[PDB]
């Protein structure tokens, strides 16, 4: 009995979904479940294994989609040039490295092999081409092997991708595939013969032989949702949702708009057996779109997609009177009106200061005015930090996001301890803040109106800098902190699994 | 009285709302096989199936039956059905503010041609299918009952249209002409008059009719060119034809109507208009909005920085690309997206001028609409249609005067300066009081 | 638990895998064990009820493809002239009458409907068709509804089919089908589209809901052959062999060339659970060949096509000297060796008579050649007859052809206690002439070389001529015949499927 | 010495099987990449991928292997595999008299394009699959061996071959030329005198060594019209390329050879033929035969009436329509059908003239076989290819008159008139003995 997770791909840099995944991985080691974790693109360029580790997967929980036919494992690539040029014949004559590229001519016939290595300083070979007489004629990719190389050929003078082979650990041909206007029109096996990826998707998991006790969990749709409906029916499939299911703006009494990422799992929930969904706020409403507009009834069940290791009480003393905060930064971010509300807010209040942690596009704009403006000394600047200590070194938070599916910095920030006032907004603020209690949620309007909030947001900011709540609310902040860490998730992860096979 | 359409669109409901307003209420007959009509009307094709009248809960996309398994995807103009990835249906929308509802459905073959259309109502439910021979040509169209029987099987390549009711013999109807001639007398439609907005079926109604006897009226909406077309000549040269009437409530033709009439045959031609029903008066305000898909808006950068007293409003219900999402830098602009139909009202009455400025396609009548809440229109050259509401001193060239709108545009500096240019595009749509039917039909509107 | 017996078409003059299949249907039903018999063609020229009825089946053992889809059962044509008359409005002026064509005349629209009669002398009616200006737009088909409908239009001036479409009991329409080149393209249902018959079948065979004990035969393959295989999987699936399953002169004991008609089924043999053929002797024949060509060893089990309700004994006469062959008269039966033969036996035996039956095609020759050389009418012929009672009045039956599969002909000229004298060729031959006993078996040459034959034939003539012996091999017809019994026929198939059943 | 061959087919046979009646039998080498060659000829694309050799049993057109429950069917002519009804692959048959033996396979995609030719052999194995591309341009050819590993894979689009043996380091040649001789070293083959029949990749081995010791051959097979190839051409006008001797066997491609080229061209290249084996002589047996596919045989209504005389003996391998075995009641007429391989084998052996007078597809080499076993071989304007056995005294008209296609040979009736009509035909052929083989070439070595 296992739980297979489809996702399509991972990259170096990765985002919410890929570290939800990873997660979840760790959690269901702990259980025994046995899991492994499916990844349908086509993941040439890094080899797979390293992506997967780094973000924290073991190698037995890895099934590529193009590796899945072949006896080669999962694995770091070990090649190293000196074994590559064992298999090329002749002698190189002079090597060439700039950076991971280094190469070795063969000028006789005019040859040349150009290897692309995993580290700069390293010898481990990840992929090699050979060029003969200007034109690249073949490419092959190494783990401990080669597990699968790369024809080509002229076209308009470009070198242009027509067939990639992959390979078993002995160097015969597992499969193939042809490939025109870059997309795969053809794969051809010994007993086999598919002409849409889409039909290669079925097969893997016709092979995958999936009973009545193994679990499916997709987390991605695009090109293959249709096909893990289809042959999930014996097993028990799920859905997990990422982020926001519908559009409001565009719904009515009437007519809802799911979210294009969810609407063929919402349209055919009765061949879902259960859905995931980040917070119970999303559970909760969720629930009820199903009742009012479609009147399906499928079952919904709340898993974070973090979680808290140890309450972080902080043995320093409380640094009365400052602020931050971290978010990764663009427009969406709003934190314009976080510097303004701060300047509005400095007038009454000693001493106060916040950090901006995170960087990206728009960081020009906001050191634009946070100097011209009042306190610019008294206002945080520079970018990345690990702040996975630092946060119960301080006293507040600050949110202007519209929307968050599931907050992770607030999943630190309560357990690291602070107070935490942000729009009354699903999901995150809404299921991390009361408005006594914990903190304040600010109710917004339809439209942006900008001395709307910076106004409105001052005044929750002095109410508890008034005492005697500010450390009040912080120290049952945390009763609530206690459901949302790690034995508490091992507990419903666990808990589900169960239920879902009783069925 | 009976007024008969040939199709559903809103030049025929234009002038079915002004005759109504003058006082002209009687049934109305759409010729077109149209599934959403207004409760006002009914069609010989519709009328028979047994649909719920004054219904109106129509299919949304992802409500299309598919087989089981099959994908249902689309974005705001269209929807798609997939099996395994590969393309077998296209899902299109019924106009309608509401969007993504769900009018025709397209089945193809595996090699993508057409050979399904499959056609719904106001009430979402399928009454029709057409079935379609190689060429893609229309081969048939079946007309079921809410029971899934046939009631009007129409072969397109004879014309014959064989119809079969409910606890009725069979009955095979040579033509369109002597279909709706049964349906006429079917419900024992009172002929006194005929008023018509084409030279098609619903012309040759009232040509074959002159046996009997009254008269009839065609009021003339469609463009006029070198000639006349060669039917509205035979109600000119013929005497004894059931309409001898003929209205043209665009000018600008009529004009070319009456250049190319002969002298003595000019005495046929009444003119007339539409009465509008405006939603509210201007108020000559300091606020744009525009409606648009994508970007970007031909010369906005231009414009906003010159007149920087002018609110802008730019709307859609998609999201903006970060090329637009720069020009929101000004605090002279307003953006709003992925826009609420109630936020697009309320955009509707917080401002009184309409620039059509976007490219790309039209969002939900929005030029209609501004012109029904009396919003003065102006844009260059490329304007989403309708053209029919901005009136030529306001349209521009594209970018050739590029700004040219803002000063004469200014020309919003008070009462009876707009005055003036609202009724500029007033008399460009062809308004007319209601009086003006009254005088300008009771000369003809006797029985 | 029922057995499905899969076949394509069926008509009037319909023979062979009919006429077999309807006696299975025979024996099935004193065995109790319910069986359907589906028919995929599309028959609408007769009710496929009154080709059915005609072969002995009952209406609740037929399933139709094109009717299983309605809720109208498989009925005989009621409807009448006075009922397709009162549904059409209007009154026709004028009638006309021709064969079972019957046209009414309405020249007050230029319309009139073509009424084809079931038989001329009643008043039902099968088909309507209904002309617009001399243009067929629509007609008719009628068993005790109207249960389909075609649609056409005019190309090249010539009424062309696009469209046929199928109703319920209640006039409602179960599902239509695009029509182009006599090709059905496009299947609508309500939840389904279909763009082949292949798929379609698919689909038929999957509502079936075939359980794992049910038994499905096979008994014609083309177009059908691989999706009644894919979806018997989870059922019995079985394959009847009708005729030689292969070409002797085209093979060698390095490659054997199958009859097309089973070459499918063999190939796939890994995919059937048992074979049945005709005869034990072709059932020992396919059974090595398999083994030598392709070794596998399917199960082979021998019925036989025919059975005897019983044994006739004669009514005490036997016409001293007197011979029968019914046949259906053809190239391939070759009785002109045999009218040419015994001119020579009726030399040396002065009471030899002999006489030929059976109907069909190429001998119109055959009473020519009669006696133009001179032969004389104590070799007479008679036509068409039933033959039960017959067979026993003679004393040796004769035959030509050079293949039979089964006999019937033989089986019931065995059961009359007639000794047989043809040549030795597979396979109903070898199986009712046991050579010596009832009878003698006359090799032939791989060539047909002719007066060799007609003396080898005349030699045994009076060999099976001159004496004591005929009545002491007209004993072994009755030794034979007895194993072929109805009673032993029903246990063969009841053991059959009672076997096929534990697996 | 070797014998370096670009295609296999029949020219190159008789070519090969004379040189070994003269004695010249060496190791022989045919560049094509053929599946199915004599147990004496090997292919640099085929040897390393390890096939045991001496097996010849070939798949049979339902042994291809397909995916689960898809259905193969065929006829005589060619195969094909189908998926729920639409086409899939072509099988495409290998050419021998025994029927439907599998050369090739080619997979479509699903609106019916060429994809991948999956390439056979003698032995029964899959040993090449071709990739195309776009325009069914073929990109890729990979050779794989009997094991499953890449041995060769050759570009089509630029020539680079990339040879992997096992163990072997991978090397990359940049044209089949110097595949050719990478693998004539290989073998360590003694290149004294290389025998080629064509001026492709074979010759281009020859110009290819200039340089080095030895000196080989052309003999020219295919015919020639209005001038020379500007290939045979580089030849004459060169002294010291390694190939300056050129032959033609065909006389009917040879008096031309020269009537283009002046005397100055003309030391350079001799002249042969090819010595056939012959199974057995006449025997004037008064006998016809005709191997037909479909009918009718022209004007054989004629022939049958005017020659009581004569047997027509009328063959075919799949059925007969009765538009001819109406026929048969002629009393001269014997006909057989579903013609079983060793029946039709007797009839070669019983029947002197081999009429070629049917329409259409020629029957397993007809006129060849006729042509070993000395039938007398006449035929009408359609004469269908083989053309190369038959003598022009003995072609007749296309169905004008038939009256002087038989009288021709009506009048052989005795033992010298028989003869001299079947040199006739074995001289066009160019028949010469093993004599002058030895003759023309001991000059040479
Ligand atoms: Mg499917
Ligand atoms: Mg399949």
């Amino acid at each position: 009995s296992t739980v297979y997770n489809i996702n399509l791909g991972i990259g170096w840099a990765s985002s919410g979904v890929e570290y939800a995944q990873a997660y979840r991985a760790q959690i269901l080691r702990r259980i025994q479940q046995p899991a492994k974790f499916i990844f349908m693109d086509m993941i040439l360029a890094d080899n797979i294994q390293h992506l997967t580790e780094n973000i924290g997967f073991l190698d037995e929980e890895i099934i590529w989609l193009y590796n899945y036919f072949t006896d080669i494992k999962i694995a770091p690539t070990t090649v190293t040039l000196d074994q590559v040029l064992a298999q090329v014949a002749g002698q190189p004559e002079r090597s060439e490295k700039e950076g991971k590229i280094v190469r070795y001519f063969y000028p006789q016939d005019d040859q040349f092999i150009t290897c692309y290595l995993r580290q700069e300083d390293q010898d481990f070979v990840e992929h090699v081409e050979y060029v003969s007489r200007g034109r690249l004629i073949r490419k092959d990719y190494f783990s401990y092997v080669r597990y699968a190389s790369e024809y080509f050929a002229p076209h308009n003078d470009a070198a242009t991708l027509y067939q990639r082979r992959f390979y078993h650990e002995d160097g015969s041909v597992a499969y193939d595939m042809l490939i025109e206007d870059g997309q795969e029109k053809l794969y051809r096996f010994p007993d086999r013969i598919f002409y849409s990826k889409a039909e290669l998707v079925r097969y893997f998991l016709q092979c995958l032989q999936l009973q009545a006790d193994d679990v499916v969990i997709l987390d991605r749709e695009t090109g293959i949702g249709q096909v893990v409906f289809e042959e999930s029916q014996k097993a028990k499939l799920g859905v997990v949702v990422h982020a926001e299911h519908f559009s409001e703006n565009a719904s009515s009494d009437d007519y809802i708009l799911w979210n294009n990422f969810y609407d063929y799992q919402f349209t055919n929930a009765d061949k879902v057996d259960f859905f995931i969904v980040a917070t119970e706020a999303q559970k909760r409403i969720l629930e009820q779109q199903f009742q009012h507009y479609s009147d399906k009834q499928p079952q919904i069940a709340t898993i974070p997609v973090g979680s808290l290791d140890q309450l972080t009480y902080p043995k320093e003393p409380r640094k009365p009177y400052s602020m931050i905060t971290a978010s990764r930064l663009a427009t969406e971010k709003h934190i314009d009106w976080l510097v303004a509300a701060t300047v509005q807010a400095h007038a009454q209040l000693p001493e106060l200061t916040l950090d901006i942690y995170g960087k990206g596009s728009e960081e020009d704009k906001l050191r634009r005015r946070i100097e011209e403006a009042g306190a610019q000394d008294y206002i945080r600047l520079k970018g990345h930090a690990d702040l996975s200590q630092i946060y119960a070194g301080y006293e507040l938070y600050l949110t202007a996001s519209t929307s968050e599916g599931f907050g992770l910095t607030l999943m630190e920030a309560v357990g690291s301890g602070l107070p935490l006032i942000g729009f009354d907004v699903r999901y995150g603020n809404q299921t991390f803040i009361d408005d006594g209690k914990n903190g304040y949620l600010l109710p917004v309007s339809s439209n942006h109106v900008e001395d709307q909030i910076i106004a409105a947001f001052v005044e929750k900011i002095i109410a508890l800098f008034s005492q005697g709540r500010q450390q009040e609310m912080s120290q049952h902040s945390y009763q609530v902190a206690e459901n949302y860490l790690t034995s508490r998730v091992e507990a419903a992860w666990t808990q589900l699994l169960k239920e879902v096979r009783d069925d | 009285m009976i007024q008969l359409f040939d199709y559903y669109n809103q030049e025929t409901q234009d002038l079915h709302d002004s005759l109504l307003a003058a006082g002209y209420a009687c049934p109305t007959i759409v010729i077109e096989a149209n599934g959403f009509l207004p409760d006002d009307m009914i069609s010989p094709y519709t009328y028979f199936l047994g649909d719920e009248e004054g219904v109106d809960h129509p299919l949304f996309f992802n409500q299309v039956p598919v087989p089981p398994f099959w994908e249902i995807t689309g974005d705001h103009q269209v929807a798609r059905v997939s099996d395994m990835g590969e393309e077998r249906a296209r899902i299109h929308y019924a106009s309608q503010a509401r969007g993504r509802l769900v009018k025709q459905v397209d089945w193809l073959d595996k090699k993508g041609q057409l050979r399904l259309s499959e056609r719904y109502n106001k009430q979402g439910r399928c009454f029709a299918k057409t079935a379609y021979k190689s060429g893609q040509e229309a081969f048939n169209t079946t007309y079921y009952s809410t029971d899934g029987q046939e009631r009007i099987v129409e072969n397109h390549v004879t014309g014959d249209i064989i119809l079969t009711l409910d606890q009725e013999p069979l009955r095979i109807f040579k033509s369109r002409v002597d279909f709706i001639r049964f349906f006429l007398e079917r419900l024992d439609l009172d002929l006194d008059h005929i008023l018509f907005n084409s030279l098609a079926y619903s012309f040759l109604v009232s040509h074959s009719l002159t046996g009997r006897a009254g008269q009839d009226i065609l009021f003339w909406q469609e463009p006029l060119y070198d000639e006349l077309p060669g039917n509205m000549q035979l109600i000119l040269d013929n005497s004894q034809l059931r309409t001898q009437t003929i209205v043209i409530p665009d000018l600008a033709t009529y004009e070319k109507a009456m250049s190319l009439a002969a002298a003595d045959q000019q005495q046929k031609f009444l003119h007339l208009g539409y009465h509008y029903d405006f939603k509210r008066d201007n108020y000559l305000r300091k606020d744009a909005l525009i409606l648009t898909h994508s970007d970007q808006i031909e010369g906005l950068d231009t414009l906003v920085q010159s007149l920087p007293q002018l609110v802008f409003r730019i709307a859609a219900l998609t999201e903006m690309s970060p090329k637009l999402l720069s020009m929101l830098s000004y605090k002279n602009v307003v953006l709003y997206q992925n826009a609420s139909l109630k936020q697009i009202e309320q955009l509707y009455l917080e401002s009184d001028i309409y620039l059509d400025i976007n490219h790309g396609g039209q969002v939900l009548q929005a030029v209609r609409k501004a012109f029904e809440n009396n919003l003065l229109i102006l844009g260059f050259e490329q304007t989403l249609h309708d053209r029919h509401y901005i009136a030529q001193q306001h349209i521009f060239d594209s970018s050739q005067p590029a700004q040219l709108a803002s000063i004469l545009e200014e020309a919003l500096c008070g009462v009876e300066q707009m005055r003036s240019a609202l009724q500029a595009q007033g008399r460009h749509a062809n308004d007319v009081p209601v009086s003006l039917y009254q005088e300008t039909l009771q000369s003809l509107l006797g029985g």
